């Protein structure tokens, strides 16, 4: 699950 | 000469990141996807609110008009895409087959295609007339970042952390070529140049990278912007001067000279990440979109 809600708007780690 | 963009209008709406703008091919409207799980229809021209368009499960990352302005089709973290009917916001079909968030779509030029990348590491190529899934291409061995076809349809370009970029054939299926120049950074977007001939390739160092297709060589780089962590959106502007238009990881939107590398402008407003550009396709009008600290669309407007 991506906490903000999408993949796009996670940063890479 | 430099470009001379201006803020018009802030686009607000979307109670999440936005994640991608498109301007519809027939210049009337643009298309955002966001992370809120929504898709939005505003006025191209006057920034105006026109529909939400609903039905994912969760968050969405990509978004892409067919050549007709009449369909979309959005990519979201629950595994599927979905192809719309704008005009109605319903949802035609559910493309499924994807084993992880899908990431990124485009129809080909002809729009009886549809091709997605997704953090499952292939890429699909699906067909919009029956929803079927013609091809799974084993395209990368990490998440794949960007798809693209060129101006005819006959190549579809990907890209992916994994370092590469590759350009298959349609057709057959088969990789044609891989483009790398001997580092390896992630690359986290690709896109044909409008006349079929290059590539422009983002890679997670700050750097943006025009390549010859047919040679295989890289030719022009662009700098001065912040990139290291998300999958921004660039752009050829080609209305008014050639330009290569960029989000930036500082807030700004970056436009570069194409020929001479050189920072023409830098636009300030947003206040987060800025993660999607788009150029409309016959206006010098740019469309930016925010992350979820801003959660913001603006359309900026230029007289060259």
């Amino acid at each position: 699950i991506n906490p903000t809600g999408c993949a796009r708007s996670e940063p890479k780690i | 000469v430099k470009p001379n963009y201006a803020l018009k209008f802030t686009l607000a709406g979307h109670t999440k990141a936005v994640s991608s703008v498109k301007f519809s091919p027939n210049g009337e409207w643009l298309a955002s996807s966001s992370a809120d799980k929504l898709i939005k229809i505003w006025g191209a021209y006057d920034g105006k609110f026109e529909k939400t368009i609903s039905g994912h499960k969760l968050g969405i990352s990509d978004v892409a008009w067919s050549s007709d302005s009449n369909l979309l089709v959005s990519a979201s973290d629950d595994k599927t895409l979905k192809i719309w009917d704008v005009s109605s916001g319903k949802c035609l079909k559910t493309l499924k087959g994807h084993s992880n968030y899908v990431f990124c779509c485009n129809f080909n030029p002809q729009s009886n295609l549809i091709v997605s990348g997704s953090f499952d590491e292939s890429v699909r190529i699906w067909d919009v007339k029956t929803g079927k899934c013609l091809k799974t291409l084993p395209a990368h061995s990490d998440p794949v970042s960007a798809v693209h076809f060129n101006r005819d349809g006959s190549l579809i370009v990907s890209s992916s952390y994994d370092g590469l970029c590759r350009i298959w054939d349609t057709a057959s299926g088969q990789c044609l070529k891989t483009l790398i120049d001997d580092d390896n950074p992630p690359v986290s977007f690709v896109k044909f140049s409008p006349n079929g001939k290059y590539i422009l390739a983002a890679t997670l160092d700050n750097t943006l990278k025009l390549w010859d297709y047919s040679k295989g060589k890289c030719l022009k780089t662009y700098t001065g912007h912040k990139n290291e962590k998300y999958c921004i959106f660039a752009n050829f502007s080609v209305t008014g001067g050639k330009w290569i238009v960029s989000g930036s990881e500082d807030n700004l939107v970056y436009i570069w000279n194409l020929q001479t590398k050189e920072i023409v402008q830098k636009l300030q407003g947003h206040t987060d990440v800025v993660i999607s550009t788009a150029c409309h396709p016959t206006e010098n009008i740019i469309a930016s979109a925010a992350l979820e600290n801003d959660k913001t669309i603006k359309l900026w407007k230029s007289d060259c």
